[PDB]
Order: C-alpha cells, then structure tokens, then sequence
C-alpha cells in the first residue's frame, strides 16, 4: 500500500559516459527528489541532474547526472526523499579529482 | 554497485581526468620537442598546468573497456577494437631547443577512444 | 586501393566514430567551470608584449555508423544502441565575466567525439 | 621476377583514427620508398611515416600516417619508389584543414 519515502541506496558516484551518484528510493507516491550540497540545496541544471532511469513499483532507481566534474565539485551530497507520508534523508561524499597539485 | 542498467548512457571506454601540473615537455605541431614553462603570462603570476583525460589504465588483460584492451559494446564477430588515447592541441607558453619563449600548440591527451581493425567474413 | 578509393584492410584504425577538428576564430562566448557563461576575448598578451588572437582547437562529431547522433561503427546493434557524442574538455582562456571582470579562466570545449552505449532492454 | 617500380595508386587523404594518403606501389624486389613535402624531402618520425598494411605478391598496399595534422601539414606531396631495376613517382595534394585568422 502507502508509505514514507526511504532511501535504500546511496552509493559513492561511478564514471560512465557522465559521472553518476546511484541512488534507489522506496515509496508511495512516487518521492519528490532534492540534493543538498554542502550545507545548501543544490541549484541543477543542464550539467548538474537527477535522472530517474528505473522505476518498478514504489522502487526508484536513478543518478545525480555529473558532466564533466572536477575538485571543483567535490564534497558530501545529500539526497532528500520527500513525499505526501513523511520525508527520509540519507548523505554520501563525492571525490571526482584532486585540486591542482 | 549499480546495474549498469539503473545508470545512464555507458562510454565504450573508460577514461579519467585531472590536472597536470607537472608536464615539463610536450610535442608541438611541428613535431619538435618543447620546454613547459612553469607560469603564463597575468590577468602577478599563475602557474601553468592543464586538464588531461586518459584511458583508464589496466596489467590483467580480459575486461573490456579498458586502455589497451577490446572496447565495450563493439561486435567481435567482425572487429578487433582497441581503446585509445586521443590528443588534441591547446596553446602554451613554452621554450624550444634554442630557448625562445613563445606560445606554441602542444599536445595532450584530452579522451580515450575506440578503433577498429576489420576480421569479417 | 582500387584505383579512386582503397579498401579500409589496406589502411589504418578505423574510428568509431567520424571526427573533424579545425581551428575556431570566432567563439565570443563559452561556459566555465561553475557552470557560469562567460565572454572570451580576441586577444592575448604575447610572450611578454604585443596583442595576439586568441583561438582554439576544437573537434566535433562529423555531421551525417560512424556519423554524429547515429550509431558508432563496429558497435553490435543485436544487443546495443550507440550514438556519436561531442566530448568536452577544459581550457584555459582570457575571458570577462557576467559583471566585467577580465581574466584566465577554464572554459569548456569539444575536443573529441566518443561513442555511448545503452543496452537494448 | 624482375620489376621496376610502379605507384599505380596514390590519392587524396581519408580521416580515419589518423589520416592516410593512401597509396600502392608493385616492384620486385621491394621498393625503398620516400617522401616529398612541397619540393622538400620529408623526414619521417612517429607522426608522420610511412605504412605497409598489405603486402601481397609484389604489390604493397599502404599510407603515410599522419597523427593530428592540420594546415601546416597541407601541401604537394610526392612518393618516390626505387629499386635496383629504375624508380617511379607519382605526386598528390592534400588538405587537412583551413588556416586560423
């Protein structure tokens, strides 16, 4: 039936094509996603997404699509699961490459 | 880990990028040998360094998608593929073999990519 | 080779996908490191005095297997759905920014075009 | 048995992974071959030189490689086999790219 959204998967982020933090939401309705980066919602646009790429019942299986990241993006994600019963927060850090030197 | 599947678009090869702050020598357009300067010029100093990507490295041959080995996804019923460091130019202030100061276009590696040898039938 | 083209056994690597690189004179703006759009300006300082142009080398996917948007060459369709991308990379350039402040910055360009895969189901 | 050289094909070049002047040239024994850059003998190193992909009876199948050229490598180009019994040459005009400005 209904339940609370629940973050059952936040991984370190993995370089394919695109960078990607995997993550996978439990929930019903289906969860309103936000990031939150150090300390302050993250603003995304065409470099910087969430993509949903599965989605079965109330199991939600996406990434925080990266292109092109550099130190410059470094630091601890946040993923919120917000939802009509209730919200969950779960957090991962993110290391894409070393600062000049 | 994540099925390939739940994440996005995959990259035939696997490829890192980073900064090179220790690049001494490059090879220009010309073919020649050249000296890196350590700072350009201002906008005081401001060294000098660039952002290379490189083919992911790998010593235990088999698994595709890594540099020096098969690319991922490609049909091996009639290609043998290779993944490949891609170069391109990007001015720099350098020095050649008689020492004159200028910028010059050298290369470095800016992707890994896939090629192809034909072993059809 | 025949007599007007030689057969691809009787030449080099193949690319997965079409590629054509020049030189680009005429870029006035780009996106730097944050994301930010900035303005690039038509000149450098010299080695240490007088105005020079400021260019690039860029490479982009050849326009329409081996084609941008279409597949990659060599990719196996039975199991895969590839597509030829613009790869970026990050340069140094002399640019001026949203309220005027002028100065190097890592703008992002295309320097390589590489090959994405998606499995069928 | 006994041949002179012969470039029976040499054209204009293919973008590949690199590009390729492609060319074929038959003799027996093998041909020495060698370059001409506008008017200029063409010294080869490992980015630019010369190639034998096929090699059949007495005929050889194969490219000048050039690795990332561009206008400065645009030009005449000519190819010269020899051996003990005479030589050939045949010459082609390659452009690889505009100029800035």
């Amino acid at each position: 039936s209904h339940m609370a959204p629940t973050i059952t998967f936040l991984e370190s982020p993995t370089s394919d094509h695109h960078w990607c933090i995997p993550f996978t939401v439990k929930g019903n309705p289906k969860p309103a996603l936000q990031w939150f980066y150090n300390g302050a919602i993250l603003n995304e646009s065409k470099y910087i997404c969430t993509k949903i790429h599965v989605t079965n019942h109330t199991e939600y299986h996406g990434c925080l699509q990266l292109d092109n990241p550099t130190h410059m993006n470094n630091g601890d994600y946040t993923l919120i699961a917000k939802n009509e019963y209730g919200k969950d927060e779960k957090q991962i850090s993110a290391h894409f490459m070393g600062w000049p030197g | 880990t994540a099925p390939a599947s739940r994440r996005g678009e995959l990259a035939v090869c696997d490829a890192v990028s980073g900064w090179v702050t220790d690049r001494r020598t490059a090879v220009d357009l010309r073919g020649r040998e050249v000296e890196v300067l350590g700072e350009v010029p201002a906008a005081s100093p401001l060294r000098q360094y660039f952002f290379e990507t490189r083919c992911k490295a790998d010593a235990e041959e088999g698994g595709p998608g890594a540099g020096g080995g098969g690319c991922r996804g490609v049909d091996r019923r009639h290609w043998v593929s290779e993944c490949k460091a891609k170069q391109s130019y990007v001015r720099a202030l350098t020095a050649d073999a008689q020492g004159r100061v200028g910028w010059r276009w050298i290369r470095i590696d800016t992707a890994c990519v896939c090629t192809l040898l034909s072993r059809t039938g």
